[PDB]
């Protein structure tokens, strides 16, 4: 079962606003299946079926500029809105 | 004369007025690849899309249209996206976001 | 007759 952890930093005069971390800690372990979702209405950014990021208010989101990377090795997802 | 871009667009309104959207959104995909940045071609086709029930390229087509927008010249057009934009949000609720595998991060991302 | 109208 994995074992997420979530960190989220905001940014001033750059190309994005927020970033979101999403790492998973358990050690056994089982590979990491993804498909985040992005809800209009909710303004929430599903990542699966466990978790779900609310984003901020003060944010505007357009759903074609959020960002999303998954570094494997460190079973670590980057987001960048 | 009408140019051949305003011949297109004028054949594929046609057609969209006809109920035929599929070749509608023929013509209007010639209109997006001949200019990419004019706007009319994406709200267009967003329309088409929508009256085949394509919300999430519809959604797509808003996106990329609406980048060409912000200035003042646009605003009514700007509009004219929107409405659509928010039509096919509404009718989907949401959208899959692609989660892109890499090695690293590209440059400026910061990882601090 | 304008926001459901093409362009």
């Amino acid at each position: 079962v994995p074992e997420y952890e979530v960190k989220m930093k905001r940014f001033k005069g750059a190309a994005y606003k927020l970033r979101i971390l999403i790492e998973n800690k358990a050690p056994n372990s089982k590979p990491d299946r993804f498909s985040p979702s992005y809800n209009f209405a909710e303004n929430i950014l599903y990542i699966n079926g466990k978790l779900s990021i609310p984003l901020p208010r003060d944010i505007v989101v357009n759903a074609a500029d959020i960002k999303i990377f998954h570094i494997r090795k460190e079973r670590t997802l980057y987001i960048y809105i | 004369l009408m140019s051949q871009f305003e011949k297109q667009k004028e054949q594929g309104n046609s057609l969209f007025k006809q109920g035929l959207y599929r070749e509608a959104v023929h013509c209007y995909d010639q209109l997006i690849t001949a200019q990419p940045q004019n706007p009319v071609g994406y709200s267009n086709k967003a329309m088409a899309l929508i009256k085949l029930g394509e919300y999430t390229q519809a959604i797509q087509m808003c996106q990329q249209g609406l980048r060409y927008t912000s200035t003042a010249e646009h605003v009514a057009i700007r509009s004219k996206l929107q409405y659509r934009l928010e039509l096919a949000q509404g009718a989907v609720g949401s959208v899959q976001i692609p989660v892109v595998e890499v090695d690293e991060l590209p440059e400026g991302y910061d990882r601090s | 007759s304008r926001m459901e109208e093409v362009d």
